[PDB]
RNA sequence: CGGAAGGGAUAACCGCUGAAAGCAUCUAAGCGGGAAGCCCGCCCCAAGAUGAGGCCUCCCACGGCGUCAAGCCGGUAAGGAC
RNA sequence: GGGGAGGUUUGGCACCUCGAUGUCGGCUCGUCGCAUCCUGGGGCUGAAGAAGGUCCCAAGGGUUGGGCUGUUCGCCCAUUAA
RNA sequence: CCGAGCGCGGGAACAACCGAGACCGCCAGCUAAGGCCCCCAAGUCUGGGCUAAGUGGUAAAGGAUGUGGCGCCGCGAAGACAGCCAGGCUGGUCGAGUGGCGCCGCGCCGAAAAUGA
């Protein structure tokens, strides 16, 4: 069940043997396991790579007495990967062989409050013949006495995006295990720089 | 009833033979006896169910024995002209009009014989068993009805 | 003036569920969740004992129930109706099956439910024992 | 890039064995197959799940009134806020 | 000839509303029912096959763009799995 | 009867259905209708049956080897019905009941609707 975190770090295009390729590149620096979660200590199992290299004085917290407890130079980010135990003390993209298929996890871009035509792609009113204010509306979002109230779930506009994306099943494309690299199918989410997390699929 | 091995219990009863050994869940209401060579089952009343019940069990157990005696196995016809059936090992496959030749792993307890590939024999010490696996393989192809192809039993042809 | 209890020690109780029929058993671990068995009893007040059932996932249940019986269950939403049928219940976290028709024999109120609270089901035994645990039937 | 796969339980329906009712029957005891549907599985939310869960880790006694009891006032710890 | 279900039609009644419950069609947003148009599963067929017919099961999702009319509806054009 | 008893009890809730005509007070008692497993006061009361549909939890013409109870007609130990062997009812073998009608009780199907049951 492999899985590394990274960073969006940027995207361009490839050539393949004779077609180019959109690719996105993850750098998925050595993720130092950091804790490990037993079936009998926490009931799950999975595992808790660090991530980014921190400043020993930022780390002022009791977290010391975390990297400390697993004599780990302290990371910046650590998530579990769950249900996948690995081995030595780091994970790295040798966990994943070009052509491989991923699920990368990202956090969408964050659009603040957004217009219903924005959040949902709807319609919308008539640029032109009939009213001029509801351009942009929603329109109806009701019946009359019955039910006499709104859905609940009903697509209303308001703050859209900047929320946990997984992009299922990309493929990866050569994996520059000098530089940290990983290629991809370009498609995941958030910005460059951002945090993202790895995985293999599920295709069979 | 008889050369047997019958042993009663309390919803249940146990049946060896040389072919094997046979728990044959049966009725708790019930009474299984164990007369002579042979054995009994008598009944509480005569409601309507314990009737109904009754035979059931009186065939259940009869089964059971005659399952561990001469034991049990099915005939199936492979007619129409590419259909037929090569045994390989346990399992067995059968090319019949499809594009994929079924491999047909064999349930434990369940053994079958391909005299010619034409013939298909089911035998093993479970009645039930038997009957199922062989409409199951009969199920691989159904006795089409404008012309004769595919498994059939041993009777007749829907014409 | 009619008699009005102080303060007291809760009494609990144990439970075993095996054979039971599912209502049956629910309206006696009912009448104890209200100190109502006691004879200085008191509505406002919730003095009942702390029944706690083990072996639930063994009730007996009459009739067809465990594939008749439907559990609905209403989230929010269009569609929300969500029917569970017996059998899934048990199968699944089961103990809901009594807590699910406790509850139901319990009053309304906040007293209701504080109510509720004393009552303790398990599928088991193994209850976290503890003192208290007069068995009984 | 996605709709799946897959596991499980079922619908009509197809059956294995079998009485009642010597036969016959899918059924009444029992069992197998069987849907884009049901439950799972994938994705997202989620412990105000007041039934407030778990793990790892860091900080740690009293300094004065209330006679047992709940507290009250202060400078602090980790740590947090401005 | 007979018995029903539904409460989408046309009505009957005149029960709330005449110190006001804005009307047809469209748009926008839908969500439910199933008595299913498609797709899935099936029985019979006067089912060779292919295509169909009739009935059963199944709401999960889907259910196009134009001409004419304010139209709903309907006709028509070009498609469609529908 | 409501109106004027939208005062009280029952009926989930509900003017007129069931009970009953509220002068005031009571931390007394008997009852009424309706009830006595829990929410909910009082029988998990006693005895005899019926029903396996959740019927009860409230739909028809019509349909059906549901189930139990009763009544009548037909063949049967001179061998019947059921199958199994032979022939086109006959025979045997088996060996005790079998076929049809009719009436009552409870039930089954007929039984599709729109926000969540
Ligand atoms: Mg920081
Ligand atoms: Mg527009
Ligand atoms: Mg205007
Ligand atoms: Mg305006
Ligand atoms: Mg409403
Ligand atoms: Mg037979
Ligand atoms: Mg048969
Ligand atoms: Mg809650
Ligand atoms: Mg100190
Ligand atoms: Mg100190
Ligand atoms: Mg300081
Ligand atoms: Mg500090
Ligand atoms: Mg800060
Ligand atoms: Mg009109
Ligand atoms: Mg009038
Ligand atoms: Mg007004
Ligand atoms: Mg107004
Ligand atoms: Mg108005
Ligand atoms: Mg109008
Ligand atoms: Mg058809
Ligand atoms: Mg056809
Ligand atoms: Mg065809
Ligand atoms: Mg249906
Ligand atoms: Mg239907
Ligand atoms: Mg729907
Ligand atoms: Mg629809
Ligand atoms: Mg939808
Ligand atoms: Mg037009
Ligand atoms: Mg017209
Ligand atoms: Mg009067
Ligand atoms: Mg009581
Ligand atoms: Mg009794
Ligand atoms: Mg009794
Ligand atoms: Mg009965
Ligand atoms: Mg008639
Ligand atoms: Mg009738
Ligand atoms: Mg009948
Ligand atoms: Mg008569």
């Amino acid at each position: 069940m492999k899985g590394i975190l990274g960073v969006k770090v940027g995207m361009t295009r490839i050539f393949r043997d004779d077609r180019a390729v959109p690719v996105t590149v993850i750098l998925a620096g050595p993720c130092p396991v950091v804790q490990r979660r037993t079936p009998e200590k926490d009931g799950y199992t999975a595992v808790q790579l660090g991530f980014l290299p921190q400043n020993p004085k930022r780390v002022n917290r009791p977290l010391k007495g975390h990297f400390a407890k697993a004599g780990v130079e302290p990371v910046r980010i650590l998530r579990e990967i769950r249900d996948f135990n690995p081995e030595g003390d780091t994970v790295t993209v040798e966990i994943f062989k070009p052509g491989e298929r991923v699920d990368v996890t990202g956090t969408s871009k964050g659009r603040g409050f957004a217009g219903v035509m924005k959040r949902w792609n709807f319609a919308g009113g008539p640029d032109s013949h009939g009213a001029h204010k509801i351009h942009r509306h929603p329109g109806s979002i009701g019946n009359r006495k019955t039910p006499g109230r709104v859905y609940k779930g009903k697509k209303m506009a308001g703050h859209y995006g900047a929320e946990r994306v997984t992009v299922m099943n990309l493929e990866v494309v050569d994996v520059i295990p000098e530089e940290n690299l990983l290629l991809v199918k370009g498609a995941v989410p958030g910005p460059n720089g951002g945090l993202v997390i790895v995985r293999e699929t599920k295709k069979a | 009833p008889k050369g047997v091995s019958v042993e009663v219990a309390p919803g249940r009863v146990k049946v060896k033979g040389p072919k094997g050994e046979l728990e044959v869940p049966v009725s708790p209401e019930m009474r299984v006896v164990v007369e002579e060579g042979v054995v009994r089952v008598e009944r509480p009343s005569d409601e309507r169910r314990h009737k109904s019940l009754h035979g059931l069990t009186r065939t259940l157990i009869a089964n059971a024995v005659k399952g561990v005696s001469e034991g049990y196995s099915k005939e199936l016809l492979i007619k129409g002209i590419g259909y037929r059936a090569r045994l390989v090992g346990r399992a067995l496959e059968l090319t019949v009009g499809f594009s994929h030749p079924v491999v047909v792993e064999p349930p434990e307890g369940i053994t079958f014989e391909v005299p010619e590939p034409t013939r298909v024999r089911v035998s093993g010490i479970d009645k039930q068993k038997v009957g199922q696996v062989a409409a199951n393989i009969r199920a691989i192809r159904k006795p089409s009805a404008y012309h004769e192809k595919g498994i059939y039993y041993a009777g007749e042809p829907v014409r | 003036k009619t008699y009005v209890p102080k303060q007291v020690e809760p009494r609990w109780v144990l439970i075993d569920a095996e054979g039971k029929t599912l209502g049956r058993l629910a309206t006696k671990i009912a009448t104890l969740l209200r100190g109502k068995h006691r004879p200085d009893w008191t509505p406002n007040v919730a003095m009942g004992d702390f029944v706690v059932v083990v072996n639930a996932d063994k009730i007996r249940v009459t009739g067809k129930k465990l594939e008749q019986k439907i559990y609905t269950r209403y989230s929010g939403y269009p569609g929300g109706l969500k029917k569970i049928p017996l059998e899934k219940m048990l199968a699944t976290h089961p103990e809901r099956v009594l807590e699910h028709a406790v509850k139901g024999m319990l009053p309304k109120g906040p007293l209701g439910r504080r109510l509720f609270k004393r009552l303790k089901v398990y599928a088991g035994p193994d209850h976290p024992h503890q003192a208290q645990r007069p068995e009984k039937l």
